[PDB]
């Protein structure tokens, strides 16, 4: 997260870190046994880390649980990034508490201008790299369809939306992928892609979760 | 450009 603020320990209790001997992506807890992340975060060897603030120090209230299933959307396209969503099943259910909590799925899509909270442990610099120890947060609005298409002509599908800023300085960045965009208490987005980070006229692009609620429910029900 | 760590 570039241009954000320190969230505060466990203030985003649905935020998880995906760890393969290092933090590589975020995700969002949606029930005690399932996490939503981005398809491009798929790999073997995923350990889900819940309850985290400082990802480099054991502080208390962490739960580390191996993934037992990692289910990429069957129609994920790694070139266009269409359908950039993955479900991870945890080997055992997380113990839910004030610091480890699920986030609700949407019942309807969000409108342009809705303010959302984007969070993660990704790079905090728009030029160069600095990875934070603690979780960072950014308040960001969903942009209009026309603004999003003007920023990324030919690249925005119906399963994507833009959020953030056009003036530069505030965005998600490398290491935030897979993590949440939460608006009015609902998981509306997954950090997906963009042209650089926090660059003028190039907002972040996010998977549009409201298009996948039935798919999520069916996939969980059958696994 | 995707936003994972590589
Ligand atoms: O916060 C919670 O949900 N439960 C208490 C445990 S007594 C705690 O972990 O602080
Ligand atoms: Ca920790």
């Amino acid at each position: 997260i570039v241009g954000g603020y320190t969230c505060g320990a466990n203030t985003v209790p649905y935020q998880v870190s995906l760890n393969s001997g290092y933090h590589f992506c975020g995700g969002s807890l949606i029930n005690s046994q399932w996490v939503v992340s981005a398809a491009h975060c798929y790999k073997s060897g995923i350990q889900v880390r819940l309850g985290e603030d400082n990802i480099n120090v054991v502080e208390g209230n962490e739960q580390f649980i191996s993934a037992s299933k990692s289910i990429v959307h069957p129609s994920y396209n790694s070139n266009t990034l269409n359908n950039d969503i993955m479900l991870i099943k945890l080997k055992s259910a997380a113990s839910l508490n004030s610091r480890v909590a699920s986030i609700s799925l949407p019942t309807s899509c969000a409108s342009a201008g809705t303010q959302c909270l984007i969070s993660g442990w990704g790079n905090t610099k728009s030029s160069g790299t600095s990875y934070p120890d603690v979780l960072k947060c950014l308040k960001a609005p969903i942009l209009s369809d026309s603004s999003c298409k003007s920023a990324y002509p030919g690249q925005i599908t119906s399963n994507m939306f833009c959020a953030g800023y056009l003036e530069g300085g505030k965005d998600s960045c490398q290491g935030d992928s897979g993590g949440p965009v939460v608006c009015s208490g609902k998981l509306q987005g997954i950090v997906s892609w963009g042209s650089g980070c926090a660059q003028k006229n190039k907002p972040g692009v996010y998977t549009k979760v409201c298009n996948y609620v039935s798919w999520i429910k069916q996939t969980i029900a059958s696994n | 450009c995707t936003k994972s760590i590589c």
